[PDB]
């Protein structure tokens, strides 16, 4: 996506300061919990009965660390977003065939996880900058669909 | 349709929130102006400016709206019987709006209460929100 | 919610199917199914052919489950319990196959039913069946 | 979109048996019913406080031709549609900033009434041929989105 250098400034400084292990296991986490749904995608994970065993499942835990890192290469890659995640596009929607509505979901639910770390730091401006990532994202996982 | 358990939850995070009401509103009318500009088509009457008395005051009427919503929740099309002639029979409002909204209160409360922030309260106030938003986006004359 | 004239006219308009309950039921399904084939993801214990009888087997309790819902609307969560812990709780059913099938579902009573398919009951039965999909796409427990 | 050589032969026979005058302006109108929201695009129309007013209006019966117009141009060009609507996608994205779950909504209530006006010949694949085209000028009608 194109953004403005300040907000561009703004993600980059904001996501150093990011804890990448537990940050991406609680947007995996969240999705589950409040979209249940979901947890249809993730069978070969094991026990999501209560929110404190799908947040505590080292599966959701792991497997987060690789949604967080997959919106890392995202943020290094804002003039190409659609094909860095080419085939990542390919597997969720041509193999995995997951309802395109969910990306937008995932990825707001990363902006409530950034909220809930940072607090008084995730300010208007940084979420307008982040929403025009999350979106972006959500257009480039969703690309093999249009 | 919330859970009993979700009304609680509901009741006990913004039973958290205190006189807050219109700064929590006003950061959650601000962030989604910021955040989805196609919003502010919605008031051209209002100074959609940072601080403005008008948007902090717009924002004590809306997360005020929502606490009369959180008090008789299962009674919410009744209560809301007024905003609902306003959002879906006046301003024809399109409910995305009122997802963007809800988002944006989510992630103001995330930020400013974030022990009241589980995952499972997340869940009930993402339920509530969406119960809210269907009721003024609905026309039930 | 529903207005009290969309109470009347899902009563009316699903009060003019008659025993074509399952037929229709089955139509909605088989058009489903052709339509957007994800939903047969959810149905791997059937035999998704023309004409089966286990889909055309289906398409009755499935109409006939709307039409405890046509009965007590206004009770929507009490008399769907079983359904939405079928549906919410144990088969996990993404909503916009809800909107998919509630689609055909208009598809099919428009195809049959061209004089009690009016552009006011049109939007009734969408809300109605809005409705049901809501209530059986969530936990209330 | 790509469609099999039945079912692209199957739509042509049944839009070649369409009410050209009274078909757009039926699903123009019933959008306006339906989802009143929409109704907020069109204060340049007047009168809509009834379903009777809203579709027994002139102006909608008249722009509902032109809409009806552009979806025969999209069934004309099948292969490329995205630059077909890509000056569509600049008015109503660019210009007049639809949110695009209202094209899908416009083209399913297309659906529903070739359903009210054909009946029986209105079959489960020839919809599933339909939803094929109505979905992909959604697509192309959203293109200046992502
Ligand atoms: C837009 C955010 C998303 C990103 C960036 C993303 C990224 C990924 C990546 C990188 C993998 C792992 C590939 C590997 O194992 O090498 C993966 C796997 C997977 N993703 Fe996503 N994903 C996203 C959203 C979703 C959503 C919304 C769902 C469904 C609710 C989903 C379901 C899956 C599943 C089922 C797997 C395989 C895990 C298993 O074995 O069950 N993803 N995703
Ligand atoms: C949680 C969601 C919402 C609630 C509780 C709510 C509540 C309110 C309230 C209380 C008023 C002022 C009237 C009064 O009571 O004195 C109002 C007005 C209005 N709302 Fe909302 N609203 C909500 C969402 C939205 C959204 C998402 C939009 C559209 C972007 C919207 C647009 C408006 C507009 C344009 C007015 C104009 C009237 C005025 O200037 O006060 N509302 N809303
Ligand atoms: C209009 C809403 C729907 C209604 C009223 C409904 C109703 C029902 C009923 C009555 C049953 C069988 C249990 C019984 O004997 O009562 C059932 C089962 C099931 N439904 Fe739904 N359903 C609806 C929509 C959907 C949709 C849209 C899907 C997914 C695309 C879905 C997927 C299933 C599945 C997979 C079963 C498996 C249970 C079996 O084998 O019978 N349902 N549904
Ligand atoms: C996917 C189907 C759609 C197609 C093919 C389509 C096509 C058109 C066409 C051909 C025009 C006429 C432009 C001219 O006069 O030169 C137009 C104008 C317009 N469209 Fe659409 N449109 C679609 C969906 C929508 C939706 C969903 C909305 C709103 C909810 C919308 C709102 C409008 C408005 C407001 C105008 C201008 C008329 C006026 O108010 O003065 N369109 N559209």
């Amino acid at each position: 996506v194109h953004l403005t250098p300040v907000e561009k400034s703004a993600v980059t400084a904001l996501w150093g300061k990011v804890n990448v292990d537990e940050v991406g296991g609680e947007a995996l986490g969240r999705l589950l919990v409040v979209y249940p749904w979901t947890q249809r995608f993730f069978e070969s994970f094991g026990d999501l009965s209560t929110p404190d065993a799908v947040m505590g499942n080292p599966k959701v835990k792991a497997h987060g660390k690789k949604v967080l890192g997959a919106f890392s290469d995202g943020l290094a890659h804002l003039d190409n977003l659609k094909g860095t995640f080419a085939t990542l596009s390919e597997l969720h929607c041509d193999k995995l065939h997951v309802d395109p509505e969910n990306f937008r979901l995932l990825g707001n639910v990363l902006v409530c996880v950034l909220a809930h770390h940072f607090g008084k730091e995730f300010t208007p401006p940084v979420q307008a900058a982040y929403q025009k990532v999350v979106a972006g994202v959500a257009n480039a996982l969703a690309h093999k669909y249009h | 349709v919330l859970s009993p358990a979700d009304k609680t939850n509901v009741k006990a995070a913004w039973g958290k929130v205190g006189a807050h009401a219109g700064e929590y509103g006003a950061e959650a009318l601000e962030r989604m102006f910021l955040s989805f500009p196609t919003t502010k088509t919605y008031f051209p009457h209002f100074d959609l400016s940072h601080g403005s008395a008008q948007v902090k005051g717009h924002g004590k009427k809306v997360a005020d709206a929502l606490t009369n919503a959180v008090a008789h929740v299962d009674d919410m099309p009744n209560a809301l019987s007024a905003l609902s002639d306003l959002h879906a029979h006046k301003l024809r409002v399109d409910p995305v709006n009122f997802k963007l909204l809800s988002h944006c209160l989510l992630v103001t409360l995330a930020a400013h209460l974030p022990a009241e922030f589980t995952p499972a309260v997340h869940a009930s106030l993402d339920k509530f929100l969406a119960s809210v938003s269907t009721v003024l986006t609905s026309k039930y004359r």
